[PDB]
RNA sequence: UGCAUGCCAGGGGGCGUCCGUGAUUUUUACUGUGACUAAAGAAGCGUGACUAAAGCAGUCAUUUGACUUGAAUUAGAAAG
RNA sequence: GCCAAGCUAAUACAUGAACCAACCGGGUGUUCUCCACGUGAGACGCCCAGCGAAUGAAUGACAGUAAAACCAAUGCCUUGCAGUAACACCCAGCAGUGUUGACUCAAUUCAUUCCGUGCGAAAGCCGGCUUGUU
């Protein structure tokens, strides 16, 4: 059944004294599972990073746009 | 494809005897071009004398002991070009790999805080997918959102353990360049004018401290500072500065004589 | 086997050229794929780099685009009408870029009713089932542009003819254009 | 949109650019839509290219052909294919050992765009591209 | 602080202006001007007035959307002394 | 994150950059400079491998190392 | 040089990962809530909206002249145009600006298509300690 360990069960042979037990393969362990969980959460922190790092360029590229918008209208109120 | 590389055709850069062996070390694809790398291997058993030969110089690359650009490299064929950041935490070496008057690479001693900028010169732009503009260096960087102002032919300079640019000194005349390529590699100069030809090669004028006047192709100039008094970056002992050949080897036979 | 090399050819002061190397797979050439009109088969050729070309061997259905409405639509191909090299790529149905073909007309019939609310014919769209947004959003569409006369013939006899776009012999797919303008009555007089 | 032009199809398929839909940026003087760029190394586009009614695939100014490469200068020598033309380089060769000249020549295949009707004496600017055939690797860039 | 508040959202286009002044009663609201970008711009008679308006506006719900209220820095007297500015110009332009 | 924008005024000329329109439009050879251009080989600087053909080494203190060692410069047709 | 039958692995081969998890757009409903008696506005429902590839449409700039009216719509000012990036809220600057000597190129939006001839977090391995459903 599920929620079982299976390493009890392993067929063990003996020859003349060794008992011969093959490793078992596919045995997801605690180990096993915190490496599987910090594979999504580093897919999707890096996702987030590269969109933060857009914003900060767009609001570059806005904020020069907007300085050159506040200096004319300045000079224009000046005139 | 080519795997071997005969020693009478490596660059003579390298100063490898051609009665030591057949071959040299081929210089695996990387950061810069085979023409105009250093490869580790070289630089730790030839430059730096720590390998004998190059068993001892694979034990000491293969641990990780070597790092270029704040990264362990493994492997002795690793290009390690121009303005590279070389340093080997066991022994504390951290120097960097520049030209000097004669064109020969040269280990520059570094500092702390000075092994952690690295200048890059931006050799294309261009917008990847989802509008991003990319910028490519000379030793193949690519990054992810350079300035604004960035041009093809302006210097970057990079914070190799941040990962992150810290500034632009963009191409323009009277900036202080050195010449990467051609019988003027290692000079250090001002930018006079630079001679646009479309389709053909821009030619860049330059005049050193002393104020003699050299060109070269615009591919080969290298900005390093605002000006000859202001670098960004330490060059070697002879500042860029090319000595008359008359004048050099009398000093030479003058010097040799008054040590002994 | 098939190469595309010069060395065969005569050099022109008509001499003959000595080859003194033999042929590379850099320079093969391979059988033409002669597309015809039928059920989908294509068969896949390992090209250079390791990549893929799908050498289409029958094709009947295609992505057919309306350029003056600037939408296309996956519709079946009925017919081939002209082809400029010869006319026995005509007489075999053969699917080659450029050629003319018929395609089924009722997918861009149905389609100008859902975006104008005309029916050119007068399944069949009901335009008087449409919510009133969409009749005021009708009659902007409707001002700005009108059909071309030579296409609405077309449309309601079922069949309207078409450009190939695509090379079938490389990618695998029979994508087009419906023929518009002086375009259209280019082709029609050759075709009587 | 348009009626067909008689003096521009015979050629039993269709005559059209492929960068624009002529039955619809670039619009000529005439009013119609005309593709025609601007090549580079400071040639100016003729006005025939910016207004014509000519369809020509590998012309340098209304198609993807591209100039790249080397700008030769020569003189017209052939006119009789058709949009291709042959042209001469004629130039001095040094014999090192009698320290004196010889006269040599060179012959090229140049494809001449419907935009420049040059004539068996001129003289052209070419650029190179493309093979556009077995023997052409030019395009006529201007007429003097 | 200040007498004038930011109100929004305002949708001029599916409202009368007397229909938004319902929220203003009970205030003496002097000018209530309405913009294309769904907000309006209220000043109002005393800045107690216009303090106790957003301590109880904030988050309710008005005409089908949750308002959001705040305090603006614009002044009330400054758009009086700009208009005439821009009112002598109106007439002078007509001058030449 | 308006955490931004301006603070001698002016006119008048001087320039950089890109585009458009205009000279009843001037090249080529030669020659002077400059650029670009693998080594090995050739020329050549320096250097008592005992000399030399070579090689690109080594030298000097006596050191837990100096020389921030050296390995310089040229020619290399024609065409571009 | 070779069959046939029995076992048993994977970083061989095949299959396959909802929620966590965003921004942005297009097409629609005889859906409702408001305004005007329809270039109306706003919610909610539905269909789609990744990389790469295919066809089609549009972008990939500008740079050869100075002022007035009129109509319609819409912005603001007040109850007539001074003047002001653009945008009908939730982002009041979240690209109005790719590159080259030159591009049908880079990249972006819209419509439709991909059928094996693409796209796992190898459903992988090993280390340290603090020994850890982050
Ligand atoms: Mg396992
Ligand atoms: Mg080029
Ligand atoms: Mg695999
Ligand atoms: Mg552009
Ligand atoms: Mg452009």
């Amino acid at each position: 059944s599920r929620t079982e360990d299976v390493r009890k069960y392993v067929v063990r042979r003996r020859v003349v004294d060794r008992l011969k037990a093959p490793k078992i393969q596919r045995l997801i362990t605690p180990r096993v599972k915190a490496r599987r969980a910090k594979k999504a959460k580093d897919a999707i922190a890096k996702v987030r990073a590269s969109a933060a790092e857009r914003r900060e360029y767009l609001r570059l590229i806005a904020s020069n746009r907007r300085a050159l918008r506040q200096r004319d209208h300045s000079k224009k109120h000046t005139r | 494809a080519k795997k071997h590389l005969k020693r009478l055709y490596a660059p003579k850069d390298w100063m490898l005897s051609k009665l030591t062996g057949v071959f040299a070390p081929r210089p695996r694809p990387g950061p810069h071009k085979l023409r105009e790398c250093l490869p580790l291997l070289v630089i730790i058993r030839n430059r730096l004398k720590y390998a004998l030969n190059a068993r001892e110089g694979e034990m000491i690359l293969r641990q990780g002991l070597v790092h270029v650009d704040n990264h362990p490299r493994r492997d002795g064929k690793y290009p390690a070009g121009f303005m590279d950041v070389v340093e080997i935490p066991k022994t504390g070496d951290r120097f960097r790999l520049m030209y000097d008057v004669k064109g020969r690479f040269a280990l520059v001693n570094l500092s702390e805080a000075e092994a952690q900028i690295k200048l890059m010169k931006v050799v294309n732009l261009y917008t990847a997918t989802g509008r991003v503009p990319v910028a490519v260096t000379h030793d193949g960087h690519r990054i992810r959102y350079p300035d604004p102002h960035t041009s093809i032919g302006d210097t970057i300079v990079y914070n190799v353990k941040e990962k992150k640019c810290v500034d632009l000194i963009k191409n323009r005349q009277g900036k202080a360049v050195i010449v990467t390529g051609g019988a003027n590699r290692g000079r250090i100069g001002e930018i006079v004018k630079v001679e646009c030809h479309p389709g053909a090669f821009n030619i860049a004028h330059l005049k050193d401290a002393s104020g003699a006047e050299f060109a070269t192709r615009a591919a080969n100039i290298f900005v390093i500072g605002k000006d000859l008094n202001n670098l960004q970056v330490t060059v070697p002992k002879q500042q860029g500065l090319r000595m008359n050949v008359i004048q050099e080897r009398e000093e030479r036979l003058i010097a040799a004589e008054a040590r002994k | 086997g098939i190469v595309r090399s010069r060395l065969h050819k005569r050099k022109i002061t008509g001499g003959k050229t000595k080859i003194h190397r033999k042929r590379m797979k850099a320079e093969l050439g391979r059988l033409p794929a002669n597309t015809r009109l039928g059920a989908r088969r294509v068969s896949p050729v390992r090209a250079r780099g390791g990549n893929f070309k799908i050498r289409a061997l029958r094709l009947d259905t295609g992505n057919f685009a309306w350029a003056s409405e600037a939408i296309a639509h996956r519709v079946r191909l009925l017919d081939v009408v002209y082809n400029a090299t010869s006319n026995e790529l005509v007489r075999t149905k053969t699917l080659v870029k450029n050629c003319i073909v018929a395609v089924d007309a009722a997918p861009f019939k149905r389609w100008y009713a859902k975006h104008y609310g005309i029916d050119l014919d007068a399944d069949k769209y009901d335009v008087n089932k449409a919510s009133p947004k969409l009749q005021r959003e009708w009659t902007r569409r409707r001002r700005n542009h009108r059909v071309e006369k030579a296409i609405a013939d077309q449309l309601r006899e079922g069949r309207v003819l078409a450009r190939i776009t695509s090379r079938p012999g490389q990618s695998g797919r029979a994508d087009g254009i419906l023929l518009e303008g002086a375009e259209l009555q280019f082709y029609l007089k050759r075709l009587e | 949109a348009h009626a067909v032009d008689a003096t521009i199809q015979h050629e039993k398929a269709y005559q059209r650019q492929t960068a624009v839909n002529e039955n619809m940026k670039h619009v000529n003087k005439s009013g119609h839509i005309r593709y025609s760029k601007k090549i580079g190394l400071g040639f100016k586009t003729p006005a025939k290219a910016l207004n014509g009614k000519y369809i020509d695939r590998k012309c340098p100014f209304t198609s993807n052909v591209v100039i790249r490469g080397r700008i030769l200068r020569g003189v017209v020598h052939s006119t009789k294919m058709h949009r291709t033309i042959i042209i001469r380089r004629n130039y001095l060769h040094f014999i090192k050992k009698y320290q004196r000249y010889q006269k040599r020549h060179k012959s090229l295949a140049v494809h001449c765009s419907p935009a420049f009707d040059p004539k068996q004496g001129d003289e052209v600017v070419i650029g190179q591209c493309r093979p556009l055939s077995k023997t052409i690797r030019y395009n006529v860039l201007e007429v003097v | 602080n200040s007498s004038c508040v930011f109100v929004s959202p305002i949708f001029r286009p599916s409202t009368t202006k007397a229909q938004v002044m319902e929220l203003f009663a009970g205030v003496k609201v002097q000018r209530l001007r309405m913009y294309r970008q769904n907000f309006a711009y209220a000043y109002l008679d005393s800045p107690a007035a216009a303090k106790k308006f957003v301590e109880e506006k904030n988050g309710t719900e008005f005409r089908g959307h949750t308002l959001r209220v705040a305090l603006s820095a614009r002044s009330l007297e400054k758009l009086r002394a700009r208009q005439e500015a821009a009112n002598v110009v109106i007439a002078a332009h007509r001058h030449y």
